[PDB]
């Protein structure tokens, strides 16, 4: 209950002019005291059109500023121009940082002049800058700047806190006023007249910069910032690499004390077991190494800090080195050129001097892995293999971008880059051709996309034609289906829906094991991605030719083939200035279906043939072996303790047996924890790293500023989580730069807080940290009944599409591979949902987003006079909370802290409750009707649809599941059997599960069926009503996490809910309309 | 360990649980967790070997607890209970299965009486199978063995082969086939849940059972100071929804101890020995050489 | 409405509203059951 | 007379009226009201007298 | 709607 | 004394309520708090002293 | 009856309470019904057991 | 063969399912279709052949 | 459960199949009947035209086995449960009717 004074204070400072007007609206629920809202808006409106004082208005309706809730603020202001130059004088006052001209490798990576880098216009690009978020660096200092001025007078460790972000804003503001704040465009694009005598990498640096300055609050926060912040200056390429080494080896200096060890996707069970931390003097070595890189990079403190906690190398003081750890990925991304990147990732060197043995083994495992995976659906003629060409339709929504093309629809010409809408427009000029994959060599080279990663190196991306994933679509949703039940998939792997986040690699951790860890993120051009790995595929396929009967099995297995075939033997092609480079790549990259699946076989495979080989030297069991994406790790077991020279031995074997291979390696050998992209555990403990970038962004998003504020916020939460705290004060100031609208060049809307944190399409935070937003009073279900009344929004770019003759012809077909002919019901119905599937296309989700923000502004610069009957889920809440009574309880610590890095807040829930054991998905997964739907289509449609599907009449649902693409005969097998009964209550547990975040922020590591929180909830239990009782009870759990989240003390909760209550509440459980926004969902893991 | 949501869906079909309170049970499936399974093999192992007094946590209106509180007093010596937690325990068990199974009227147990609830109730009742599983349970004590000149305290060899399994078993089946004369029968469909949901599950808690005995033997081979058996000052605290949680998701995976970690067992008891022997040496040689040269 | 004495259907008392909401509901489940059948 | 709503709570408490069945107890409380047992009393003895 | 064309049966429970 | 809320939480789990059955056992339930059971004891022990 | 035991201890705390607080009364107890009683409602006798 | 829909609504009359209770009786009906009916009918003929 | 005797503690590598057991614990003469018959209803090696073929036994041939079958599933019908739930009886003999 603080934004709403911070943001008139907000306000007040950035438009000190003497002609700022700041005008107040309200609305209220109630008809007597809503009258006074409309006629004090009323005459505010008249007093600032005739220029008068509104000091007086606030004393003739003190009522309504009382009781009425803010509804926004429209601010007019008429000073704007130089406005934050003349802020940001009075903190120039330092020596700006001048950039050293030879710290980076390419010339265009060292932070020189950006004349110096494109002399003239026409060469220019910020593609190499680009922050890719819809917020300015004048924004970035306006923050920082109000932060300064409303904490000047600080006192006690809050002044130390300010006087270290000082500096460190010192630091940055005297180098942009060196050089003058460059002025963004409409588009938050900085352009080169604006740029030509400014560094290059100023503007990114500089939001980098007030990224970690604003997330300073201890000396040793200071001390790291400020290293990086004058580092990064001059360093574009090598400082998060330099400074995220160590980990690497600092994981295997920590001896456990206890440990977590993985059940079932989240479920920990925890061991007292204690393990010594064995560590080979090379080892010792190459930390001595990469401390050594990190001084000769002009790096002080950090190594400091890391040779300072090498004394004891204890668990305890491990959070600073997990605080380096994430804080080395906020010095922004490296968006070098396209050229450089793909040549660093196919910088190949092939030989003919590899293991022959070896690489046949390899090639027979990934055959025999083919034929596991494939063998029971080809052998018993999988409906999804004899329709593959239909499924890959049908899932078209989940494939990759292809490359842009020109389509037309109707009357209009896009630029679509979505796969659906080009086979859409084959279909219609006659180009649709399945049964032929296009050739991917020097004649059709592939075009390239880039994935970007802090500290990572870039990765490539094939962007194939809609063939590839048509061909490849069936079978690897077998593979998918195969890998889900097998445990070495640690990607794939989970029982319904979750993965294994925390990993499976403490059960076997000991002092006669070994954990074997290693980096395959570079192996996308290795030689054992060449002809060996699609080759072996080949062979499954072929083997899985002879085990059926179906020609239509027999033709996906062919296509399969034949896109393996033609990806042997590929081409890519790179622009570099005028001239496209088609360079030769037989190689695995991402944008291909099966790259996820494949390379996790591959994998398995040459993992296997290096430990068959190392056995050579050494007697042990394999216990386990995953491959994890970017990472994989197994563990070793021995008849003896483990020793330095065992450790030592087996990394050096590992090496160089695949080196045999031609494969390199750098085989990181512990005995207490492992380091990967996605975790990484010391002592007994896991952490995530907490990287993710607020001021700066990968690409350009295909969102709106409102949204990329949710973003903004979402990112913020699931960094504090992790251990990166940025100051909630900036987080809440980006928020109001970023959701606030320009009526005129001089009237801007801000919206209130109500407005912000309701549950609706525009919510973008949270009042508090890590609770989620829900109230019982009036005005609240007031508000979220309007907002609802503004989600449905149409889109002209949709309707037009919809009306063409390419979309009913596409249709038309679908149709026809559906079994239907001319129905003039089910043709409706299926057009409806590929319209539906049409909002993937960025174009027409913009415009609904747009028309719902637009419409919300209409609304919220008037009193808001809406009413409606509709329910939302506040309307539920506030039925049911009379009828709650609170007593102060007390809950004992008897849970282990597994995640040291965790607010001491959430750590206090998960010490008290317990951590989640496992989940009920939230997008209702495991119902009858989600099942039969995912049994055609990976399309998933919302759970809101399918909460307003499964109330509706039988042949409402048969037709909606027709449409999905489910056959006639299975829908209605569904529908007769009633199972809809049954499948609702399911639903509705997923929807409201939805609605109220359990599966995000915090309250996705807490355990909700905890016997401790269920023994501070009573509601005596009354039967028939499962809707109510659910409800009341997730209520109840909702409630008392939430006080002790906010308080850190335990309530217990009663509820004798009458019966009658019951009833009536009953009718209303299966009418909620309510929504939350997706850009809110703040997932832990990712 | 059987995956938790798979036993808890199962374990709602048998009990046809209303839809969506699977969260909010508190009957029978509250505490349901790999972790408290995990947790309750690790205390009563650890419990047995250091011979530290254990403290029964539980909630009455849970008769998965009673359940499971039946076979834990089967397999464990009481006299590793701290007597209070026991006796609420057993009070529990007889006023909410036997004597309603069989129409006795409610104990009236006096706190301070020197008999158990069970001693009374194996006096009282006349079924010959639950009066042998409650004898045996009154009776189960460990055996005080100087094996390899190390005092040990050895389990029943019927709880080592897990056959105390089928007595209780037994007993169980007895009490599901009795008519509940003074109860509704809601109350004996929700007996009958419970003992079933325990005995779907009968060659799991066999195996259980002789898992539990064979950790604790091996591990005890291990230990070189006297298991002196008396009660401790303070308790290591046992909820019944964890000895629930290793009933219901216990696997058929033998997992038995290292050979290094019952190496380094071994090595951790020896030195701390050693050195309580040697410190004792030098207080001792200190002390008498301090009052032979009469520093009074 | 439901053609019950008017002392019961303005009760505040919680057995006279259980009895009209049961009523409500049975007579809403009679409904159906003739929709169902007209269909 | 008794009270019409507690009579009328205790026919239903006894008939254990349940909600999602449709029975034949539910139609035991039509036209229960004070104004019909004196039209029955009165209707019964004038009858009988005229 | 579904409960909304239910409604439109004309039947009272209580006579 | 017996905390009321479990104390009633624990009756209502033996006398099975349903939510859509009008029963007996609803008021089952009625009145039971702390301060009506001193007021009880209270009552008999001064009703039978004087 | 899940109550017999603290029935008996009621019955036994009630019997003892009234008897050490009539060792204080001076006044011969008469019994004999009074012009006024005190009301005493059964739901108050089922909150007490 | 016996149409699916027709044979899985008489199973579920004769299961009498309901919607308020997890029951086992609801997986009877999990797997039940033609091209599963023919896939046993193969595999079973075929295995006892080879 | 039909019978209402304990559950079976099968072991892993018995030498007797689980219905082997049965067939000796179970009094009721149409279940231990059928369980019998399974227990050893196995292919004829027969050389026909030359060729060793498996060939099923008559009563399989002429679908004579499903009443057997059926004799014993009604039997376990008519069984009490006496220690299970009647919801657990109620299923059981709802899969026997399906059948």
């Amino acid at each position: 209950g603080k934004y709403n004074l911070i943001l008139s204070e907000y306000l007040s400072f950035i438009y000190n002019s003497q002609s700022a007007v700041q005008i107040p609206i309200y609305y209220s629920s109630n008809s007597e005291l809503e009258n006074r809202c409309i006629e004090f808006h009323s005459k505010c409106l008249e007093n600032s059109k005739n220029g008068l004082s509104l000091k007086k208005l606030f004393v003739e309706y003190s009522d309504v500023i009382e009781n009425a809730t803010l509804l926004s603020i429209l601010s007019y202001s008429y000073d704007k121009y130089n406005a934050v130059e003349r802020k940001l004088v009075k903190y120039a006052k330092g020596k700006p940082l001048e950039a050293d001209l030879t710290v980076n490798e390419l010339d265009y990576e060292n932070n020189k002049i950006t004349s110096e880098l494109f002399p003239t216009a026409e060469e220019y690009t910020d593609l190499l800058m680009d922050p890719a978020i819809l917020t300015s660096l004048s924004s970035n200092l306006n923050a920082v700047m109000f932060w300064l001025e409303k904490h000047e007078n600080d006192v006690a460790e809050k002044l130390k806190i300010y006087k270290r972000r000082l500096d460190l804003f010192t630091i940055v503001a005297s180098t942009v006023n060196k050089y003058g704040v460059p002025r963004h465009n409409a588009k938050y694009r900085y352009e080169y007249e604006v740029m030509k005598d400014k560094p290059y990498y100023l503007v990114t640096w500089a939001n980098s910069s007030i990224e970690m300055l604003m997330s300073v609050f201890s000396h040793e926060d200071y001390l790291i910032a400020r290293e990086l912040i004058v580092l990064s200056y001059s360093n574009r390429s090598t400082l998060a690499k330099l400074v995220s080494s160590p980990m690497s080896i600092l994981v295997a200096l920590v001896d456990i004390n206890g440990t977590f060890i993985t059940n079932e996707e989240l479920e920990l069970e925890f061991s007292n077991k204690y393990v010594r931390a064995i560590v080979p003097d090379q080892t010792f070595d190459e930390l001595k190494q990469m401390l050594d890189n990190m001084r000769k990079a002009g790096l002080t403190d950090i190594p400091k800090m890391i040779q300072d906690w090498l004394v004891d190398c204890s668990i305890e003081k491990f959070p600073l080195m997990a605080k380096i750890y994430s804080w080395s990925f906020h010095v922004g991304f490296r968006k070098q050129k396209m050229l450089d990147a793909a040549l660093d990732q196919l910088k190949t060197e092939y030989t003919e001097d590899v293991d022959d043995e070896m690489y046949r083994e390899y090639t027979m495992l990934i055959r025999d892995e083919v034929v596991k995976m494939l063998e029971e659906p080809v052998k018993h003629d999988d409906h999804l293999l004899q329709d593959s060409e239909l499924a890959g339709l049908l899932s078209m929504s989940s494939a990759s971008n292809g490359e842009s093309r020109q389509l037309k629809f109707g009357r209009k010409t896009i630029f679509s880059t979505k796969k659906n809408m080009h086979v859409m427009d084959d279909m219609a000029n006659g180009r649709y051709t399945p049964g032929i994959i296009p050739p991917v060599n020097v004649d059709k080279p592939i075009p390239l996309g880039r994935r970007d990663v802090p500290g990572r190196r870039t990765r490539i991306i094939f962007i194939l034609p809609y063939e590839y994933f048509i061909a490849q679509h069936a079978v690897v949703e077998k593979m998918l289906i195969y890998a889900k039940h097998t445990r070495e998939y640690a990607e794939f792997y989970s029982q319904s829906n979750q993965l294994l986040s925390y990993g499976d690699v403490t059960r076997f951790l000991s002092n006669n094991s070994m954990v074997l860890y290693t980096d395959v993120s570079q192996w996308d051009s290795s030689q054992h991605n060449t002809q060996p790995f699609r080759k072996g595929i080949i062979m499954g396929l072929d083997m899985l030719a002879n085990m059926t009967n179906d020609a239509r099995v027999i033709q996906t297995l062919n296509l399969y083939k034949q896109t393996q075939i033609n990806l042997m033997d590929s081409y890519v092609q790179i622009p570099d200035g005028n001239v496209i480079k088609k360079i030769q790549y037989g190689a695995v990259a991402s944008g291909e279906k099966q790259t996820k699946a494949a390379n996790s076989i591959a994998n398995l495979a040459l993992i296997k043939t290096v430990l068959s080989r190392i056995s050579n030297k050494y007697s042990f069991a394999t216990k386990i072996i995953r491959v994890d994406g970017d990472d994989n790790y197994a563990v070793l077991q021995f008849n003896t303790e483990v020793t330095k020279q065992m450790v030592q031995d087996v990394s050096n074997d590992v090496r160089e047996t695949y080196a045999r291979m031609n494969t390199k390696v750098k085989a990181l050998v512990s005995t207490v924890g492992i380091e990967i992209a996605k975790r990484y555990i010391a002592g007994g403990k896991i952490f995530f790293r907490a990287g993710i970038n607020l001021l700066n962004n990968e690409k350009k998003g295909q969102s709106t500023q409102w949204d990329q504020a949710a973003v903004l916020y979402s990112n913020y939460i699931v960094n504090r989580l992790r251990g990166f705290e940025t100051d909630r004060e900036f987080i809440l100031t980006k928020i109001m730069q970023m959701t606030s609208v320009a009526i005129t060049g001089s009237l801007r809307l801000f919206p209130s807080e109500r407005v912000l944190t309701t549950n609706s399409t525009f919510k973008v935070f949270d009042s508090e940290d890590f609770i989620i937003e829900y109230g019982t009073t009036d005005d609240e279900v007031y508000i979220q009944r309007a907002f609802m009344s503004l989600s449905s929004q149409k889109s002209g770019i949709a309707d037009e599409i919809a009306a063409s003759s390419t979309f009913k012809n596409y249709v038309s077909r679908l149709s026809e591979q559906l079994l239907f002919s001319k129905n003039n019901i089910v043709s409706r119905g299926i057009a409806l949902t590929e319209k539906a599937k049409l909002n993937s296309y960025a174009p027409i989700s913009l415009e609904k987003r747009r028309a719902q923000i637009s419409a919300l502004l209409t609304m919220l610069q008037k009193p808001v006079t809406f009413k409606s009957s509709k329910i939302t889920i506040n309307d539920i809440l506030r039925d049911i909370k009379p009828f709650f009574t609170v007593n102060e309880a007390h809950l004992p610590i008897q849970y282990q802290k597994f995640m040291p890095t965790l607010p001491d807040n959430v750590q206090y829930i998960i010490q008290c409750i317990g951590s989640r054991t496992y989940q009920i998905e939230d997008d209702g997964s495991k119902s009858a009707i989600s099942r039969l739907i995912s049994k055609y289509s990976v399309y998933k449609p919302s759970i809101e649809e399918l909460y307003k599907v499964i109330s509706l009449h039988e042949n409402e649902i048969q037709l909606y599941l027709i449409s999905l693409g489910i056959p006639k005969i299975d829908a209605d097998t569904y529908v007769g059997s009633k199972i809809y009964s049954q499948d609702k209550y399911r639903i509705l547990e997923s929807y409201v599960y939805n609605l109220l975040s359990i599966n995000y922020g915090c309250y996705q590591l807490f355990d909700f069926n905890s016997p401790d929180l269920e023994k501070l909830i009573r509601i005596p239990f009354k039967g028939k009503i499962p809707a109510v009782t659910f409800i009341l009870h997730l209520y109840a759990k909702l409630e008392v996490i939430n006080h002790a989240i906010k308080n850190g003390s335990w309530i217990s909760l009663f509820c004798n809910y009458p019966k009658s209550e019951m009833i009536k509440l009953w009718k209303k459980m299966w009418n909620i309309t309510s929504l939350r926004s997706p850009y809110t969902n703040a997932n832990f893991f990712q | 360990l059987v995956s938790t949501e798979a036993q808890i869906q199962k374990m709602s079909q048998d009990l046809q649980l209303e839809a969506l309170t699977i969260q909010s049970e508190t009957q029978f499936l509250t505490g349901i967790n790999s972790q408290a399974a995990n947790d309750c093999f690790k205390t009563l192992i650890a419990a047995m070997l250091s011979q530290r007094t254990m403290s029964l946590d539980f909630v009455t209106t849970n008769y998965m607890s009673l359940i499971s509180g039946m076979w834990l007093l089967t397999v464990v010596p009481n006299d590793m209970f701290i007597r209070e937690s026991l006796v609420a325990c057993q009070l529990a068990i007889i006023n909410t299965i036997i004597y309603p199974a069989f129409g006795m009227q409610r104990m009236h147990y006096r706190n301070g009486d020197p008999q158990t609830p069970f001693q009374i109730a194996e006096q009282q009742i006349q079924n010959f199978q639950v009066a042998n599983w409650l004898h045996f349970v009154n009776n189960n004590q460990f055996r005080q063995v100087v094996i390899d000149g190390v005092l040990n305290q050895v389990l029943n060899d019927n709880i080592r082969n897990g056959h105390v399994v089928n007595q209780l078993m037994e007993a169980l089946m007895q009490l599901s086939r009795q008519q509940f004369p003074t109860m509704p029968v809601d109350y004996k469909r929700s007996i009958q849940r419970g003992i079933l949901l325990l005995s779907n599950r009968l060659g799991q808690l066999v195996d259980l059972t002789r898992l539990l005995a064979y950790n604790y033997e091996t591990l005890m081979a291990c230990i070189t100071m006297n298991m002196q058996h008396v009660q401790t000052l303070t308790t290591e605290k046992l909820q019944l929804t964890s000895v629930t949680s290793l009933c219901m998701l216990i696997g058929n995976a033998t997992v038995i101890p290292s050979p290094q970690t019952l190496f380094h067992y071994y090595n951790v008891n020896v030195n701390f020995h050693s050195n309580y022997n040697e410190r004792i040496n030098d207080a001792v040689a200190i002390i008498t050489a301090a009052n032979r040269l009469n520093l009074y | 409405e439901i053609k019950i004495a008017d002392e019961v259907k303005k009760s505040n008392k919680e057995e006279s509203k259980q009895l009209l909401e049961v009523l409500k509901t049975k007579e809403e489940h009679q409904k159906e059951v003739q929709y169902e059948i007209l269909q």
